[PDB]
């Protein structure tokens, strides 16, 4: 993956941060967003993001989320 | 040169040359940290363990940074992280304080 | 759209040219300001700084409770200018 | 220290406005804002104190561990055990930490 991608989330990922469902539990599986960055390194040092992929979706909405659990559209 | 039925603490110039000489009993690694919770939740069980499993020699890694290239050596990301050796070389490992699945894991190892 | 913030730092004053559709804190890092932070997502109260005069725009942050901002607090990773003003930086070591 | 206090009040406050709740053993709570609070007293940030990285300075400047990292902001997931959601074998009815507990947690540790 790369940012400009287009991704569907395909695995049961539970956020909070939804302003649809804000402060409650939803299930954003299913739902078709666009990777926006992708952490791996920081000035040359080597970050560690659990979740670096992040992808943005409708709604100034983004969140975070693993390579497989996400699958690239196209 | 550890001493048995007791957790010992290693550094980069102790770890191999003690697990070199355990011969048969398996070696369990415990790799932590000062301030993490978790870690500290099994320090306690994890000395038990060590007092109870005479034919196991129980050591523990203070992850610093006079460590970091051992750290980098052996892996580590999640604190706690539990490295299992037999015979010279890693064969299994745990992360995080589990005390079911690390016991699960050190039987396996007293074969 | 650009307001000129005032920031009261502990070591001493400064005013940073923030534009209007700008952050206060990543406004002030353009100029070299220091300023503290933690989660940059107004959801801690690290980046917390406080109203001296002006108006503000931290309507991303979500830790800081409505007595918090009618005390004129506000989260400066969040904040952003409305009008020309003075916000003072690092005062969370009396926010609670 | 002053530092200690935020990080406490940071964690009391964080707590009850997303419901989750301090672990049973408060000790466990107690490192995590003393390592969390022993962070920004070093690298500038509360960097989570539970995981290991390879350049600190970095992650910090990233954000992504800092405290409340990424995960515990999306998906209520706080590795360290400060925050624990209601269905947690692990959790508590509390949302606060006395003061005089961290201090006695600080020295017992040793
Ligand atoms: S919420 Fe995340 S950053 Fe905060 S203590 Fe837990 S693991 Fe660490
Ligand atoms: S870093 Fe969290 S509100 Fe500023």
């Amino acid at each position: 993956m790369n940012v400009g991608d287009r991704v569907r989330v395909t695995s049961s990922v539970v956020v909070y941060h939804h302003p649809e469902h804000k402060k409650t539990a939803f299930d954003l599986q299913g739902m078709e967003g666009e990777v926006a960055a992708v952490l791996t390194e920081w000035q040359g040092r080597p970050i560690s993001a659990n979740l670096p992929v992040l992808v943005k979706f409708e709604q100034r909405f983004k969140a975070h989320f693993r390579p497989d659990e996400v699958t690239l559209i196209e | 040169e550890a001493i048995v039925g007791k957790v010992t603490e290693v550094n980069k110039d102790t770890f191999w040359p003690i697990v070199k000489a355990a011969g048969d009993k398996p070696v369990v690694l415990d790799m932590f940290t000062q301030w993490c919770g978790p870690s500290k939740a099994m320090a306690p069980k994890y000395e038990k363990l060590a007092e109870e499993y005479l034919d196991v020699i129980f050591l523990k890694l203070d992850c610093n940074q006079e460590n970091k290239t051992l750290a980098k050596e052996l892996g580590i990301r999640v604190v706690p992280t539990f490295k299992i050796l037999k015979e010279n070389s890693v064969v299994g490992e745990v992360t995080g304080a589990k005390y079911d699945k690390l016991l699960e894991a050190i039987q396996a190892a007293r074969s | 759209a650009s307001y000129t913030v005032k920031l009261i730092t502990p070591d001493g004053e400064s005013s940073i040219e923030c534009s209007d559709d700008t952050y206060i804190l990543d406004a002030a890092e353009e100029a070299g300001l220091e300023l503290p932070y933690s989660c940059r997502a107004g959801a801690c109260s690290t980046c917390a700084g406080k109203i001296t005069a002006g108006s503000v725009d931290q309507s991303d942050q979500s830790f800081l409770d409505d007595d918090q901002i009618e005390a004129g607090y506000v989260l400066t990773c969040v904040a952003y200018p409305t009008s020309d003003c003075t916000i003072e930086t690092h005062k969370e070591e009396d926010l609670y | 220290n002053k530092t200690l206090a935020a990080m406490k009040n940071f964690a009391e406050q964080y707590a009850k406005r997303t419901d989750t709740y301090f672990c049973s053993d408060l000790s466990v709570t107690a490192v995590v804002i003393e390592g969390l609070a022993r962070h920004k007293e070093e690298l500038g940030s509360p960097l989570c104190p539970c995981r290991h990285y390879e350049d600190k300075e970095a992650e910090v400047k990233n954000t992504f561990w800092n405290c409340p990292c990424v995960p515990m902001r999306e998906r209520k997931e706080c590795h360290c055990m400060l925050f624990l959601t209601p269905d947690n074998d692990f959790a508590g009815d509390a949302q606060d930490i006395p003061m005089e507990t961290l201090e006695e947690v600080k020295a017992s540790m040793a």
